[PDB]
RNA sequence: AAGAACCUUACCUGGUCUUGACAUCCACGGAAGUUUUCAGAGAUGAGAAUGUGCCUUCGGGAACCGUGAGACAGGUGCUGC
RNA sequence: CCGGCCGGGAACUCAAAGGAGACUGCCAGUGAUAAACUGGAGGAAGGUGGGGAUGACGUCAAGUCAUCAUGGCCCUUACGACCAGGGCUACACACGUGCUACAAUGGCGCAUACAAAGAGAAGCGACCUCGCGAGAGCAAGCGGACCUCAUAAAGUGCGUCGUAGUCCGGAUUGGAGUCUGCAACUCGACUCCAUGAAGUCGGAAUCGCUAGUAAUCGUGGAUCAGAAUGCCACGGUGAAUAC
């Protein structure tokens, strides 16, 4: 009837309410065409949605915070994938086989003292 | 000097902080200054009493001081006249009432600080460095422990060049964090110069 | 590396009509993390060439590619004294990646109005096999095929 | 399009051509534009003389090529004859805002010849 | 380049200034106040400005008003 | 009503102090919201472990400030009096506001 | 450690606490946008030098309390990084440990 | 050096002092504290009005201020060989 | 008054605590039936899961007697101390590390969206007024999951520049303005008027990096009365190759 997906990626976190019905995207009270629908990474949130019909299967009331555009995009993707629980392992057996359920943290490494971006040194020079 | 401080690295896991109290940023500095003052003055006064350490707290804007030592009799004096003099001369500088309380340890040779202080007393008593080192290690290990390691730096022997020497007995994993290790370093000033003695005693394994 | 026998990373198919070779192409063009403008120019020049040649986009890109795709490559392996070159084949992965890199270089240079324009022009001259990436390939075949006595 | 200074722009937008006058920049040019009712996108090949006249009589308000040149000349000569730190630097060929001269300030000092 | 609200001077300095004003031209007045400005009345003085070790006698000028004394009292010597 | 905000450094001490104080407060001053964790604030410091060159050589220390809202809901007589004169468990700083 | 400079700073601090924060009126009040822009404020900013260079909060270098080290000083602990780390590794600063994350 | 306008400053000049700017002593004299004028670059000196208790051993005390010698203070002065 | 603004819930993220799990866990093969290696199930993560702190015996008779204490030496009416000003920012000139760039993925102007972690009371500093802008004034809240830094920028819609040492770029310089501070000459920052240079990818040689890394963008903190292109810390899009 109405299920929840958490979603998070690169310091970001979302909240998705999935419901059978129409197929519009309320993304932070905006539409996907507006939020990042003119910029790249547009079907990122749609990547987990073509293996199973979505145009007229269920709508999603979405909100996100943290991270950047693509960060919140990955957050919404993970949220979709967690919300996909009334569509359980019957579909995950393939969704996972193709990913979309792996957190893929690859968290940013803190800046280490003496470096410039945690890996960049100050232009060494012998003499 | 490339090694970390065992006590400092173990504070956040095993060992307890020396000064335990709370303060907002506005008075944290003056609080630490008062703590340093009371500490250095009490050390100046009772360095004879062979104090291992002192814990400092401040219950409700009133200062409290536990003295982990081994000669409570000397610390207090008969009837506690020393206790009273210290309380007064410390509350004068602290601005608050001071609850100073002694506490004995019946194994003084297991305290890094006490052992360093004894080695320093012998260093000014002209005792041989090798003999002092060996005797302290023996005292500790025979009284009971899972390992010890002593080191001395300076002009041991009063020679011309600086040579530092160490000696260990038993198991002493420093990179181990669960290792309750007693560590402290003293100083000794003789006609030849400065002498720094340090000790690490692997007291417990958890 | 010395010991590690790891493979290569796993890139994602492009949002636009499915592909991975041109996805890696756009990832190469991407500088300072400016993926949006890189993809914009990619698609612009892609559709430009598609409409100029009447074909479809990925197939026109494959046409412009196969022409710049080289045959061999020269590498140095000194053996007991004098150092020398040696012509040898190259993997298909690095082959197509180097072809795409030559394309990107010839596009970056020779700037008329915009990068979409440069990239479409290079795509065209490579499709008809008269560009600068194809001349880079010809220079590679010149380097090779001459010192082929080393083997 | 013979405005004060030299001002010989052809097919150039208003302010971008007017800044050519030594004595006017983008800001003062936009001010002149909004005063004389001139736009900041139309070029010289399209502007009319009935408005070039307003350009002339409006830029006549602030200092111009020659006036500003001679004003700066008399000011720096005043500094030089004053002989303050500013004039001493002006005469020794070093900057006056007090940046680095040990290494930098080669623009004002002179080419890195030796 | 600062202190919009009028100039700033020293008591001793202004006192000697007005004394010389009411007495006429006088010998160089030793002033260690390089952090002070000059007024329209001091034009004609021969005040000696401090540089750090020595005094530079300078004949004041009406144009030398908004400036300071360290301006015309060189401090660093080069060759 | 009574917004009760306590703060300490050591979680293993603030936890027990909060437990015992919430007990002594709700056992007679019930209708509490509980020990709202009030997430921790970390004051970090970077210092130069060396007194001289090797500026690159440094160290990083920090101090954790943990807090616990209690938020008692009723100004009870078993509360306004039996909360004061009970500021034990030193090392913690408490502030109650009606 | 230049006990003379220590007494210098102590003077500065005490004389400032005495004069300023109490007599800001001369330079921080009379120097206001109002009718006082006449000779009133001129005489105010003139009497400004009634105090010496001292008495100001700007001359407060905030040197270390233990060693007077001006550099490597932290306004929080009131001491320089040297003694800060010393007391920390000794365990005298409450709640201080090694920051690793 | 996680920060030079004064200061920071360990350097330079000039003006100053001396058991001294910094901690302590005896003895002597003044209670401090507070406001204010004069010269000076100011340090300082020349000053002018105000000011008295916490104990009675109560020939004075406890701080505070100034004068004389001395012990000493004081140094970012040397060697990190 | 559609601001979770509020009644109303502890659903959810988040939250601080207490735990589970991820340890070659098991299977197939290889391996001297051992160690162990490779692939696979489930699982978010598989073999030290990611990163960090943690620096063996000791070498370089390495750097600090200038942070401090100190062996000896040495000034000790002085190599001691105070104060005005100056210096450390000086400049024929050689070198090292960073920012700007040297442009069309764009300079450019207008309209639009998305960070985490922090700091803040003789400080942070609503609203409102002016101020091109420094920012000035009046004057709430906040010593804090409330009040302020604080609007995040790259990204995107429209278009000038449509290729020129050019609208790229901002240094040099004078008048005038704001601010920190006793005061801005030496010697501050900031905003406007005028200005636009070299510089068009960089010679030999040389540095960093195998992942969220680099590249690039932005934000916060310490130093501070005021004063970063630096340091530290956090987040933003997001690679490449590895025979
Ligand atoms: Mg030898």
């Amino acid at each position: 009837n109405q299920y929840y997906g958490t979603g998070r990626r690169k310091s970001s976190a979302a909240r998705v309410f999935i419901k059978p019905g129409n197929g519009k995207i309320v993304i932070n009270q905006r539409s996907l065409e507006q939020y990042f629908g003119r910029e790249t990474a547009r079907m990122v949130v749609r990547q987990p949605l073509e293996l199973v019909d979505m145009v007229e299967k269920l709508d999603l009331y979405i909100t996100v915070k943290g991270g950047g555009i693509s960060g919140q995009a990955g957050a919404i993707r993970h949220g979709i994938t967690r919300a996909l629980m009334e569509y359980d392992e019957s579909l995950r057996s393939e969704l996972r086989k193709a990913g979309f359920v792996t957190r893929d943290a690859r968290q940013v490494e803190r800046k280490k003292v003496g470096l410039r971006k945690a890996r960049r040194r100050p232009q060494f020079s012998k003499r | 000097g490339q090694k970390v401080h065992p006590n400092g690295i173990r504070l956040g896991i095993v060992k307890p902080w020396n000064s335990t109290w709370f303060a907002n940023t506005k008075e944290f500095a003056d609080n630490l200054d008062s703590d340093f003052k009371v500490r250095q003055y009490l050390t100046k006064e009772l360095a004879k009493a062979s104090v291992s350490r002192i814990v400092i707290e401040r219950p409700a804007k009133s200062i409290r001081v536990t003295i982990h030592t081994a000669r409570p009799g000397i610390v207090i004096g008969k009837k506690g006249e020393d206790v009273e003099k210290l309380r007064k001369v410390v509350a004068d500088i602290a601005g608050v009432p001071a609850q100073i309380n002694i506490a004995e340890v019946r194994k003084p040779e297991l305290d890094a600080k006490l052992v360093a202080d004894s080695i320093t007393s012998q260093l000014e008593r002209r005792v041989m460095f090798r003999r002092a080192m060996k005797r302290a290690v023996q005292n500790a290990m025979r009284l009971g422990a899972k390992g010890i390691k002593v080191e001395v730096s300076g002009r041991l022997g009063g020679a011309e060049i600086a040579r530092t020497e160490w000696y260990r007995e038993g198991r002493v994993p420093l990179h181990t964090l669960r290792a309750d290790i007693d560590y402290n370093t003293s100083e000794a000033h003789t006609t030849y110069g400065v002498i720094g003695v340090k000790v690490w005693i692997f007291k417990g394994e958890i | 590396p010395r010991r590690r026998v790891i493979g290569q990373r796993k890139i994602l198919p492009d949002p636009k009509f499915g592909s991975e070779l041109l996805a890696k192409f756009v990832n190469i063009l991407m500088v300072d993390g400016k993926k949006s403008t890189a993809e914009s120019i990619v698609y612009s020049a892609l559709e430009t060439l598609a409409q100029r040649s009447g074909k479809s986009e990925l197939e026109a890109f494959e046409v412009a590619l196969e022409n710049v795709r080289p045959t061999v490559e020269v590498k140095s392996r000194r053996v007991g004294g004098s150092t020398y070159q040696v012509p040898v084949e190259v993997r298909p992965v690095r082959r197509n990646a180097l072809a795409m890199r030559w394309i990107v270089e010839a596009a970056r240079k020779r700037g008329d109005k915009s990068m979409a324009l440069r990239l479409a022009n290079e795509l065209s001259d490579a499709a008809e096999n008269k560009g600068t990436a194809v001349k880079k390939r010809e220079d590679v075949h010149r380097m090779a095929e001459a010192n082929k006595a080393f083997a | 399009a013979r405005i004060a200074g030299i001002n010989i722009p052809d097919h150039k937008h208003a302010v971008i051509a007017l800044t050519s006058i030594y004595g006017v920049g983008k800001t003062r040019s936009k001010a002149i534009l909004a005063a004389a009712g001139i736009a900041e996108d139309v070029k010289i090949s399209e502007l009319s003389e009935g408005q070039i006249d307003t350009l002339r009589d409006e830029v006549a308000k602030f200092v111009v090529e020659g006036d500003l040149r001679r004003e700066i000349s008399m000011s720096i000569k005043r500094l030089m004859d004053l002989g303050c730190y500013r004039g001493l630097r002006h005469r020794r060929g070093l900057p006056v805002r007090g940046q680095r001269t040990k290494t930098n300030a080669r623009t004002r000092k002179g080419p890195r010849k030796p | 380049r600062s202190l919009k609200k009028g100039p700033f001077i020293d008591l001793h300095l202004l006192k000697k200034v007005e004394k010389a004003v009411e007495s006429g031209d006088k010998k160089p007045l030793r002033t260690w106040s390089r952090r002070s400005t000059i007024f329209p009345n001091m034009i004609g003085l021969t005040i000696a400005v401090h540089n750090g070790r020595q005094h530079v006698p300078v004949f004041v000028t009406d144009e030398m008003v908004g400036h300071k004394l360290g301006e015309f009292a060189p401090t660093r010597t080069y060759r | 009503r009574i917004r009760i905000r306590l703060k300490a450094f050591d979680h293993r001490l603030i936890d027990q102090a909060t437990a015992e104080i919430v007990e002594t407060a709700k056992r007679t001053g019930a209708q509490v919201r509980g020990p709202i964790p009030l997430p921790t604030r970390k004051e970090r410091f970077t210092v130069l472990i060396s007194p001289h060159v090797n500026k690159d050589a440094r160290d990083q220390y920090e101090i954790r400030t943990h807090l616990r809202l209690v938020d008692i809901v009723e100004p009870t007589e078993k509360t306004v009096d039996a909360l004061m004169r009970l500021d034990l468990a030193a090392g913690v700083d408490v502030q109650i506001s009606l | 450690a230049k006990q003379s400079m220590k007494a210098r700073e102590v003077k500065r601090v005490a004389l400032a606490d005495k004069y300023f924060a109490k007599r800001a009126e001369l330079k921080a009040i009379i120097s206001d946008v109002n009718a006082a822009s006449d000779e009133d404020r001129w005489n105010a900013v003139l009497k400004l030098q009634t105090l010496p260079r001292d008495s100001s909060p700007s001359r407060q270098r905030n040197r270390c309390r233990q060693t007077g080290r001006p550099h490597g000083f932290l306004r929080k602990f009131g001491l320089s990084r040297i003694k800060v780390r010393e007391a920390a590794m000794r365990g005298e600063i409450p709640g201080l440990k090694k920051a690793s994350w």
